[PDB]
């Protein structure tokens, strides 16, 4: 057996409140910088789909 | 043009027997390599078609014989140099061209393909 | 994963007849009667003005691709599961193929009896300008080996003419899935919101 | 069938020179033979009214290669053997000789 | 020298002009002035054939001495396994296989019916 | 992963008394489970398991 | 469809349910008779003998398939070979060869 | 058939098989409109049909003794909506998604289809989910956000 | 009784490193293509690459305009004046030495720079004197264990006591403190006419044609120039090239006249042979020396068309301004027009150029198929130090072009002094850059190709990469890795990607990755060699006219329907079809059997025989650089034999000697192994796994955390992975120890149960032993 | 590196039998399955831990930055 | 639409890439949100 050299979870990231851009004053992109996960246009569908509209806000 | 250096006039040329009467007279142009000896053969074995074989010291050759520009040059006296044979332009009756044929050995299969 | 010696012996003996099939298919497209030889000089030419033509090599082909893989589905339905060692419910390998676990009978069968005939984008092995389909084989060989059909299986192994061939066939798989629904679900969507 | 030689020469005498598919020439001409002293490379020249010829041996085709012409007879079954060598002859015409400044604008 | 419809000099091998385009009862060569013609040379003509491959049909198909076209049902599908049908209940059933998705992801099967004709697409 | 292209990520470290024990007294240092091999078709890695096991004895 | 709703689709078919009165031969007689021929499916070689004289002097030699042969595979005719060859393709020859004179002195 | 042709002597050197060749299978001897070729397929669930590589409908209409010109299907939509209308479109719009599923043995439920084919009818047009089919939506907030 | 391994053999070699010849000769043998190809950038006969390369762009003249001052004479209005004539006749690289070893650049995080020497040849007044001086021509990365690197006859005990690894391959170069490779490129196939047929030759220009022919010519330096053949629907022929970064086209019956002095029935012999018959070739041709007569009737004479020539691209070339319209024609033809030939070779340029033409006519006609660029018989492989070379060249061109641009600068202001001065000449020298190590440094840290002509390359970046030591396995694959172009890489084709028979026993069948590189970046056969350069080449064509083949030169007769014979791209003669295989049959007797003098074993023999519409036949040799080879049983005698890929397309090797099929084999395979790469060869039981599970292992195996290596205290590198508790295999491939895998572990033995009994494992999970993870099982840093 | 302390399988001490090993098939001149069973390895897994190691340690060693050359 | 790299004018930065409608208002980058990689478990 041969033990591959990646963690798992090398990108296992967690954010409450921090840094944001000045312009959009939205969550910064950046694991270590402690950003945020991006929300894209086929989730914002997603919430759509389920007409869950307070989801979605 | 007198160029290129260290090139000299051949003034003295051979006799060469060109008459083409009517018992008719026939020209050949051999081809051969540098490694045998004209000098020392006095007999060349050759028949029709591409079939023939020959062997000198060890050596095996081919000579291959084939009907169909090239222009001979013959000389008419030593003093006039070399000018093209002519009868009525000329081309050669029978073309040969000897060819160093190798006997490539048979494959041992018997001690090759092992179970 | 392994077969009875009965089985075994069944799977030898349909095998044994797909040496005749890479011929007469070859026979049969090139439109000759009596099943001329395999090393036939007019055969042989016929042979090549497939081999110049993408349709031509196309009806050759499909014609023996459906010939040998006919001898294929012989070969697994008697083997599969008459002729196998251990049997089902203690054959986990074949208990997991019909329970719908994971695999299917297609997967058993590669493993158990043969890989069968190695098609690449549609058609066979891709063939040289001088005839030949590996420099192993013979220019315009008529045979099922030649053509990509592997009558090795996983268990025993393949002999390593097959196993070239199966190569291409693997690469082949692999790159479609890298090469090939985003802007036609995200147009949709947009309007339909 | 075994064909014997009378004579052989290994000095200069008989030449042949390859020009082109359809020559003829004035025939009335002189050809000009040259000598170089392993192995002897020639030099063929001849002169016209309107045309010049020239002609060369290949130096890659005459240390590999020895051709003779030979005349045949058909009731003493004797060959008579000439060492000729081959010369490749190009004709340059009175167009020649023509050309315009080395700079020009 | 003359070949086909084209004419050559012997002196220094330049191809002489038409007789159309020049002069009457007289042609020179552009290199020498070369005194030609002889009238002997003649009117000449080219045999120029089609190329065979220019013309391609389902008559110069069936002038092929090696098959062309397949008949209306004369190509059976040889691959078959023993399959439960969905649709009725049938034991023949033919089978596709490629490799689709990344190098980790599984085979798909294409099956297809023999009873009907209904084609199949089911990984596991 | 072995050496047969049968990559895996480690779901648990699973402790040697709640593992399972051979009759020789060994439990194994790797599961791997069966259901793997249907779909790859990685054989070389069955007789691989037995002939680690003959030259190990 | 969804994404281009293209006018000029790849494959452009047609269904049409033939009735039951019209047989499996007549239906592919029928096939044949929406089937169409071209010159050059018609031709099987084309002999071009050039002279130059005077005046370039052409004669152009249709050497066809037999006319039992494309009567059976393209349900067409002598005469209909005729008036195409008459009214066509000599009009149709002769712009080619004007075309290609002045492209040549252009 | 043969045929001689004069040429001036200004004229000169011209390659005429090459020209001959080039006219020949550009020369139309038949040809029914926009039609390539018709075949006979095996009947498509005991239905009795022809499917042909081209589509002209006013021309399939003469055939009346041979063709049931009330069942005369077409995949393409744009020829469909130009003779039979806007409702027929939609209709072939529902099938033809149809087969791209029914082929990969995929079950999409029809009330998806029905409403995609709606929405691209809603217009009495055939209207693509693209830049052209949106600019007749009222949200220039929503033609902002796509491009 | 076994096939073992060395446990005591081992650890002694470990404590040990031996003193006389190295351990594992295929390791070295591995990284043969990379240090082979640098070693002959100085070494070898003819003193290298470089030295040819100066001499190609040997003069620059530059010219300011003064009065002659002489007495009554037009010569002062005429005056171009006086040349300050400057040229290069040597240039070596020193060494990168005080003499410093390779491990100190590694700690230091500096580039392993050598001192370059370039002197200078300064002429002026027509060379009437002439002062040469040696000058820094600035600082080069220099290739490990070369022969500029100080460790080139180095041994493993001593490379120990060097801080280095026992058996330390090499083939990287140390730049700022990352090891960096060039990788390898598949190009086409050198001094070779391929018929090719492409869609894009029509696109560019008017009624143009599909067919073309393409030669990829290349100058003994190792620099390409490419010439293309085109065919237009009017039944004109172009000659297609480019110089600088531009595309050029010239009538092909004018670049022929130009070669040397010929007739129009001179070229019409040439093309069509006994074949006068063909109505097809009888037009085509008229239209090329009639198109010519009415285009240029001016030009009559070989010397009006070089200077027609001279006139037109006496910018472009740049030659000027005393150079004559005759010489920068000449110039052109030299430069330019099939350079693998070179110079004093115009009558074998001419003789090639016929024959591309009635290879082209072929194509179009349908007689001759077209050649596959894509497959692995129409190509070879450009080698690192190849590439290093020629970007070098290309360097000293911009040198001297810029001691031009300073002495213009000079002259074109405040005039200064002249020529003959050796102040004046220090003077310009210390005003030019001259270091030319920095822009060699560049190239190898950023892999993007800087160049005035841009090489006879594609692409301009991606040309260097980090030779990544995650493990040996990873390490090891990179100079064993090929990519046929970055350019390729954005292609909508699949033909490309495709594994095709041609690459067996060259390109290994499962050693390619997975995804966007599938196809693209491949891996060659762990038995496959790279030519470095060639030799006895001279002798063959004396061994060939003995063995019955005609001189092209006298015999005047061409076409498919005879053979053509050729050495490098150089036509010597034409023979039978019959006779051709006769020829090609018994060269290969006398090659392997050691009694000839003049015929390599690794000389390529590519006989192609006639077909029905097939591949264009003849008997094409090789025997120069960059050649994929590959050693064979030969049948007769049991010795190895050399393959190539172009001729192995119509060989017959049988791959088990039980295989072997008579009167249809003529070769068989030492081992099937010898067609996979190194790690595939490493994957045991590989004929018993399904084809993608193969490919995913060589992936794996390079991703695995193993052993990076063992002088890692005297190492810096961005990021290590190291395996504490490396095992041997004792179920493993002989080839492991042949390349001493054990000295670089790459995993462990474990107990694996093949069960479903904690319910966590499933698919793509799998469970670890707790009591194992606690004993230091599997344990990394 | 060096040894591992343990059978990473059952646990038994395995460390102590490295140089021992190296002794048996040295100067005992014994195969490599005898060596193991005088050791006192009778699963196989103890069996692989001695018999698989490969002992880098002294490879790594050769490389000193505290004694001249 | 200007010379023929410039600066963006503010066109250029509403339609950057996918544009700030796409990028920043249609899609988001979120607080109180985590990212890990996924094991299996049957007793949850
Ligand atoms: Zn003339
Ligand atoms: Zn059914
Ligand atoms: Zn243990």
């Amino acid at each position: 057996y041969q033990r591959l050299r990646h963690m798992v979870n090398d990108k296992f990231q967690v954010r409450s409140t921090g840094p944001v851009n000045s312009l959009t004053m939205q969550p910064v992109k950046g694991r270590k910088r402690h950003g945020g996960i991006r929300v894209g246009e086929m989730e914002r569908d997603a919430l759509i789909g389920h007409g869950t509209s307070f989801l979605l806000q | 043009f007198s160029i290129p250096d260290g090139f000299k006039k051949c003034k003295h040329l051979k006799n060469f027997p060109l008459n083409g009467d009517n018992k008719q007279q026939q020209v050949w142009l051999i081809k051969f390599p540098s490694n045998v000896d004209i000098s020392k053969l006095k007999s060349l074995p050759v028949d029709f078609e591409s079939s023939t074989t020959m062997t000198i010291d060890k050596h095996d050759y081919k000579i291959m014989d084939d009907t169909d520009n090239m222009t001979l040059l013959v000389p008419s006296e030593s003093k006039e140099s070399l000018k093209i044979a002519s009868t009525a332009p000329l081309q050669f009756d029978k073309v040969f061209s000897v060819s160093e044929t190798a006997k490539i050995p048979a494959i041992d299969y018997s001690k090759v393909r092992v179970p | 994963l392994r077969l009875t010696a009965e089985g075994n012996k069944w799977r030898t003996d349909i095998l044994k007849t797909s040496v005749d099939t890479g011929r007469e298919a070859a026979a049969e497209v090139t439109n000759l009667d009596k099943d001329t030889p395999a090393d036939d000089p007019e055969l042989l030419k016929r042979l090549q003005e497939i081999l110049r033509d993408n349709n031509k090599s196309g009806i050759l082909d499909a014609v023996t691709s459906s010939k040998v893989n006919a001898i294929t589905s012989q070969v697994v339905s008697k083997c599969v599961p008459d002729g196998t060692m251990k049997k089902f419910p203690c054959n986990s390998m074949q208990a997991m193929a019909l329970s719908g676990a994971k695999g299917s009978n297609v997967n058993v069968s590669q493993i158990m009896c043969l890989l069968g005939q190695q098609a690449l984008e549609g058609r066979r092995v891709p063939v040289m300008v001088s005839g030949k389909t590996l420099p192993s084989f013979k220019p315009y060989e008529t045979d099922a080996m030649a053509g990509g059909y592997v009558k090795g299986r996983f268990y025993s192994g393949i002999k390593p003419q097959e196993y070239y061939f199966h190569c291409m066939a693997g690469r082949e798989g692999l790159i479609d899935t890298a090469v090939k629904s985003g802007y036609l679900q995200r147009c949709l969507t947009k309007q339909l919101e | 069938s075994e064909i014997e030689i009378e004579s052989v020469q290994d000095q200069p005498s008989v030449a042949v020179g390859s020009f082109f598919k359809g020559f003829r020439a004035p025939s009335d001409t002189t050809f000009d033979l040259y000598k170089k002293k392993e192995k002897d490379e020639f030099v063929l020249h001849g002169e016209n009214e309107r045309l010049e010829y020239e002609g060369y041996t290949d130096s890659s085709s005459q240390a590999s290669n020895q051709y003779v012409v030979g005349l045949f007879n058909p009731e003493k079954k004797s060959i008579q053997l000439y060492k000729a060598p081959v010369l490749v002859s190009k004709v340059v015409s009175k167009s020649s000789k023509n050309l315009r400044g080395p700079k020009i604008k | 020298s003359v070949v086909g419809s084209l004419i050559f000099c012997l002196d220094c091998g330049d191809l002489l002009e038409n007789p159309n385009a020049v002069l009457g009862s007289n042609v020179e060569c552009s290199q020498c002035k070369a005194i030609y013609p002889k009238s002997q040379f003649s009117n000449l003509k080219v045999v120029t054939t089609t190329a065979d491959d220019a013309f391609p049909s389902s008559l110069r198909a069936k002038k092929s001495v090696v098959k062309t076209s397949l008949k209306k049902n004369e190509l059976k599908d040889g691959a078959t396994i023993k399959e439960k049908c969905p649709q009725c209940g049938n034991e023949e059933m033919n089978y596709h296989t490629l490799q689709l998705r990344s190098a980790d992801e599984g085979a798909t099967v294409f099956y297809t019916c023999t009873s009907c004709g209904y084609k199949f697409r089911t990984n596991n | 992963s072995s050496r047969h292209g049968q990559k895996g990520v480690c779901s648990r470290k699973w402790p040697t008394i709640d593992m399972p024990f051979s009759e020789t007294g060994i439990q194994p240092d790797i599961i791997i489970n069966p259901h793997a091999f249907p779909s790859r078709m990685t054989i070389g890695m069955f007789v691989e398991s037995l002939a680690g096991k003959a030259g190990a004895l | 469809i969804v994404m281009t709703a293209s006018a000029a689709i790849k494959t452009p078919q047609m269904t049409l349910p033939i009735w039951n009165d019209v047989s499996d031969e007549q239906a592919d007689t029928f096939c044949k008779s929406i089937s169409k021929v071209l010159l050059s499916e018609v031709i099987d070689k084309v002999i071009v003998t050039e002279t130059t004289g005077t005046a370039r002097s052409y004669v152009i030699h249709m050497r066809f398939f037999d006319n039992n042969e494309y009567s059976e595979e393209y349900d067409v005719s002598k005469e209909e070979l005729q008036n195409v060859i008459s009214n066509q393709f000599i009009h149709l020859l002769e712009a080619a060869i004007v075309k290609e004179i002045k492209k040549q002195k252009r | 058939c043969e045929f001689k042709l004069e040429l001036a002597a200004d004229t000169e050197k011209l390659l005429m098989v090459n020209i001959v060749e080039e006219i020949c299978r550009k020369s139309i001897i038949r040809q029914i409109p926009h039609i390539d070729r018709c075949v006979h397929p095996e009947p498509e669930n005991g239905k009795r049909v022809l499917v042909t590589e081209g589509v002209n409908f006013q021309a399939m209409w003469d055939q009346e003794a041979f063709i049931d010109v009330d069942g005369i299907t077409s995949n393409d939509v744009a020829a469909v909506l130009k003779t039979y209308g806007v409702e027929a479109a939609r209709n072939t719009i529902v099938n033809e998604i149809n087969n791209v599923f029914s082929r990969y043995a995929i079950s999409v439920s029809f009330r998806h289809l029905d409403l995609i084919a709606d929405m691209m009818t809603r217009q009495g047009t055939y209207l693509a989910f693209n830049r052209q089919g949106m600019e007749t939506s009222t949200s220039s907030f929503m033609k902002m956000s796509y491009e | 009784r076994t096939a073992d391994f060395r446990t005591l053999e081992r650890e002694s070699r470990f404590i040990n490193p031996p003193k006389d010849k190295s351990a594992f000769p295929l390791l070295q043998e591995a990284v043969q293509p990379h240090i082979g190809s640098f070693n002959a950038l100085t070494e070898g006969p003819d003193g290298g690459l470089l030295n040819l390369g100066v001499k190609d762009i040997g003069e620059k003249v530059i010219f300011d305009g003064k009065p002659l001052n002489s007495e009554d004479e037009i010569s002062n209005s005429g005056y171009l004046g006086n040349k300050l004539s400057v040229s290069v006749e040597q240039v070596s690289i020193a060494k990168p030495m005080r003499k410093v070893y390779p491990s100190e650049s590694r700690q230091r995080l500096t580039s392993y720079r050598g001192k370059l020497l370039l002197k200078l040849k300064w002429s002026v007044n027509n060379g009437e004197e002439n002062l040469f001086e040696v000058r820094d021509c600035g600082g080069l990365p220099v290739m490990l264990q070369s022969n500029r690197c100080h460790l080139n006859k180095m041994s493993p005990y001593e490379l120990v006591q060097h801080k280095e690894e026992s058996d330390e391959i090499g083939g990287y170069f140390i730049v700022n403190g990352i090891e960096k490779l060039i990788r390898m490129l598949i190009v086409q196939r050198r001094n070779h006419p391929m018929a090719i047929i492409r869609p894009s030759f029509a696109n560019r220009g008017a009624s143009y044609s599909h067919y073309g022919i393409q030669i990829r010519s290349v100058r003994p330096d190792q620099t390409s120039q490419t010439n293309v053949l085109h065919y237009l629907n009017d039944g004109q022929v172009t000659f297609r090239f480019s110089w600088r970064k531009n595309e050029y086209l010239v009538p092909v019956v004018m670049i022929l006249k130009a070669l040397c002095h010929t007739s129009d029935r001179e070229i019409f012999d040439g093309i069509i042979g006994n074949d006068v018959k063909d109505s097809f070739l009888t037009d085509r041709l008229e239209l090329l020396l009639r198109g010519f007569k009415k285009r240029y009737p001016h030009l009559q004479n070989r010397t009006q068309v070089l200077q027609y020539l001279g006139d037109k691209f006496r910018v472009v070339f740049q030659a000027s301004p005393d150079q004559s319209d005759l010489e920068v024609g000449q110039e052109v033809l030299d430069r330019i027009v099939l350079v693998h030939l070179g110079k004093d070779g115009s009558q074998d340029k001419f003789r090639m150029l016929l024959f591309m033409i009635r290879k082209l006519y072929s194509l179009v006609a349908g007689e001759c198929s077209p050649d596959n660029p894509d497959a692995t018989q129409h190509q070879e492989v450009l080698l690192g130090g190849f590439l290093y070379g020629m970007i070098l060249k290309e360097k000293i061109d911009e040198y001297l072009q810029n001691i031009i641009a300073q002495v213009r600068m000079d002259i074109n202001r405040g005039m200064a002094i002249n020529f003959k001065d050796k102040r004046y000449m220090s003077r310009v020298l210390m005003r030019v850059n001259e270091n030319i190590g920095s822009k060699m440094q560049y190239f190898l840290s950023t892999g993007n190709l800087v160049s005035q002509s841009g090489l006879d390359l594609q692409q301009v970046s991606g040309y260097t990469v980090v030779a990544e030591k995650i493990n040996f396995y990873r390490f090891i694959s990179h100079f064993r890795m090929v990519h046929r172009g970055s350019f390729f890489a954005q292609l909508k084709t699949t033909t490309v990607r495709k594994l095709l028979p041609e690459s067996w026993g060259f390109l290994c069948p499962v050693h390619t990755p997975d995804g966007s590189p599938c196809g693209l970046l491949n891996h060659f056969a762990h038995k496959c060699r790279i030519s470095t350069q060639q030799s006895d080449v001279s002798r063959i064509p004396s061994i060939l006219y003995s063995l019955g083949v005609a001189p092209a030169s006298h015999t005047f007769a061409a076409g498919p329907s005879l053979c053509c014979v050729q050495i490098d791209g150089k036509i010597i003669g034409w023979v039978s079809h019959e006779q051709g295989k006769i020829i090609a049959d018994t060269l290969r007797y006398w090659k392997v059997e050691g009694k000839t003098p003049g015929l390599p074993i690794d000389l390529e023999i590519g006989y192609v025989p006639p077909s029905t519409r097939g591949q264009y036949p003849g008997l094409y040799l090789f025997g120069g650089h960059s050649r994929m080879l590959r050693p064979v049983r030969y049948l007769p005698l049991d010795k190895e034999d050399i393959v190539g890929p172009f001729e192995q397309v119509y060989m017959n090797i049988a791959v088990t000697p039980q295989e072997i099929q008579n009167n249809v084999h003529t070769h068989v395979e030492f081992t099937p192994t010898n067609i996979l790469s190194i790690l595939a060869n490493l994957t045991p039981f590989s004929d018993f796994n399904q084809s993608p599970r193969n490919m995913y292992q060589c992936q794996m195996g390079k991703q695995t955390m193993g052993t990076p290596g063992v002088a890692l205290c005297h190492r810096s590198d961005n990021k290590l992975y190291r395996l504490q508790t490396g095992q041997t295999p004792i179920v493993k491939a002989n080839l492991y120890d042949d390349y001493g895998m054990d000295n670089f572990p790459n995993g462990f033995n474990a107990v694996v149960a093949v069960i479903s009994y904690t319910g966590y494992d499933m698919d793509d999970a799998m469970i670890i032993n707790k009591s194992a993870d606690e004993r230091g099982f599997g344990y990394g840093t | 590196m060096i040894v591992p302390v343990r059978c990473f399988s059952c646990g038994k001490v395995v460390g102590d039998k490295w140089e021992s090993y190296l002794n048996l098939l040295q100067e005992d001149e014994l195969d490599e399955g005898t060596a193991l069973s005088r050791l006192g390895l009778k699963r196989y897994c103890c069996r692989r831990m001695i018999l698989t190691h490969v002992d880098l340690i002294e490879k790594f060693l050769r490389y000193n930055p505290l004694e001249k050359r | 639409k200007a010379q023929g790299v410039p600066i963006p004018g503010v066109k250029q930065a509403l339609e950057k890439k996918e544009g700030l409608f796409r990028k920043h208002m249609m899609g988001k980058r979120v607080n109180y949100a985590a990212r890990s990689v996924i094991s299996p478990d049957p007793n949850i």
